[PDB]
């Protein structure tokens, strides 16, 4: 819970394989594993689509941050196929993907940079970058020169 | 139809006064048709009228009145103003032709389906097709229409060219309505280019159209043919395939400044008009 709760790092499930194995194996605490899996598709659905939604949901994650993951590498060190990554992005699609920006030659795609009207984005920055240096700057000087006083 | 409909109107002109108007109402109904065969809404509406004013007294037998009403659904469905008021002039129709005529009733079904397929709705086509009442009059005809309507539910493009293609030999005599089906054909065509096109700002041609298992000729066409329409922002590319997709907000900026030079640019002729005027 941990885990899932925020700042999901991107860690190998092989970890978690074993704790869901000694999950339907120990019964003194959450004992009705098998009666999770009592149908033979329902519990299929819901291991294939819980990872689907951990593999989705970090990335929902991730995408706040631009730090640029290259999911062009990170394909290849969660060692899996492109194929089920390019449905991922059929679930993008309806997952409100509409803020992105891909690229024919290379594989690499950018959840940033958009066409960065000046009007709205920079000047959005530069009110706050400026003008919080501004009255930050204003709350230290002062109060620096207010502090410097009782040395006297 | 050109001198049909001239001879024919001018045959009203005198007509109009004879006695007898009840005869009146198989020419202003062939008046209809040959105005929907020229794709003459507005006169079609104006003789349509005609021939209300003229069917609200006279009660010939249902074999004229229904087709008035099934003309009319066509007529209103030529424009697709309003699907409801069409599909009730097609359910009178359907009840004027019912038990009459085998083909004018599988026709009747086959318009009721068809204006009723045009607003998206297989439901309704299925619980038309699953009844024992019209199960009777069912046949080569309303297959096509079922796998119009399985395309429509299951969101495919392939099947319905199936559909065109296997079928074309009950789809050669279609009416003009071919028109309409190609506009659905390209109203799906366009929610698929804007479903997969539109979270792809710069993707492989055949990448996108691998999906759609289609040749590019046609999808390109009707793509260069929407971007020349305007209707959004996007480019195609043939050497690279690269896609591109830009706008420019400030619009009212260089009218309002054109606007001012053009309109000033006669201030200063004026004025050169005046002192040219008070000194030569």
């Amino acid at each position: 819970l941990l885990k899932l709760f925020t700042t999901m790092e991107l860690m190998r499930w092989s970890t978690l394989v074993e704790d869901y194995g000694m999950e339907l194996r120990k019964g003194s605490l959450e004992s009705p594993a098998t009666d999770v899996f009592g149908s033979t598709e329902e519990g299929e659905k819901r291991w294939k689509d819980l990872k689907n939604r951990v593999v989705e949901h970090n990335i929902r994650i991730m995408a706040k941050y631009y730090t640029r993951i290259t999911m062009k590498r990170m394909a290849q060190l969660l060692d899996l196929s492109v194929d089920e990554s390019e449905a991922f992005l059929s679930n993008l699609v309806v997952n409100k993907t509409i803020f992105a920006k891909v690229d024919r030659l290379a594989g690499i795609i950018n959840f940033q940079r958009p066409k960065d009207p000046n009007n709205l984005l920079n000047d959005w920055s530069q009110k706050l970058n400026s003008l919080m240096s501004l009255v930050n700057k204003t709350t230290h000087l002062i109060a620096k020169e207010e502090m410097i006083h009782n040395l006297q | 139809y050109q001198e049909a409909l001239h001879l024919g109107s001018q045959l009203l002109r005198e007509l109009k006064k004879m006695d007898d108007k009840a005869l009146l109402v198989e020419v202003q109904l062939l008046e209809s048709k040959t105005y929907h065969a020229l794709s003459n809404l507005p006169k079609a509406r104006a003789a349509l009228t005609s021939a209300r004013t003229t069917a609200n007294a006279i009660y010939c037998p249902p074999k004229l009145q229904a087709t008035l009403d099934m003309q009319s659904g066509i007529i209103h469905a030529a424009e697709e103003k309003d699907w409801k008021t069409a599909y009730s002039y097609f359910y009178e129709a359907f009840e004027g032709y019912d038990s009459i005529d085998s083909p004018k009733a599988i026709t009747s079904l086959k318009y009721m389906l068809l204006c009723k397929i045009m607003l998206n709705t297989p439901e309704d086509v299925q619980a038309l097709v699953s009844g024992k009442l019209a199960l009777r009059y069912a046949g080569r005809q309303t297959e096509a229409l079922k796998c119009v309507a399985q395309a429509s539910k299951n969101r495919s493009l392939a099947d319905f060219e199936k559909a065109l293609t296997d079928y074309r030999a009950e789809l050669r005599d279609d009416p003009i309505i071919s028109t309409h089906l190609a506009k659905l054909y390209d109203n799906l065509l366009e929610q698929n280019l804007i479903r997969v096109i539109e979270p792809f700002s710069r993707v492989q041609i055949e990448h996108i159209s691998s999906l759609i298992k289609l040749s590019k000729a046609d999808v390109e066409r009707k793509l260069s043919q929407m971007i020349l329409d305007k209707k959004f922002h996007g480019i195609l590319d043939q050497g690279e395939g690269v896609l591109i997709i830009f706008d420019e907000p400030p619009v009212d900026k260089t009218y309002e400044a054109a606007l001012e030079t053009i309109q000033n640019m006669s201030k200063v002729v004026d004025s050169l008009y005046n002192k040219a005027k008070k000194l030569t």
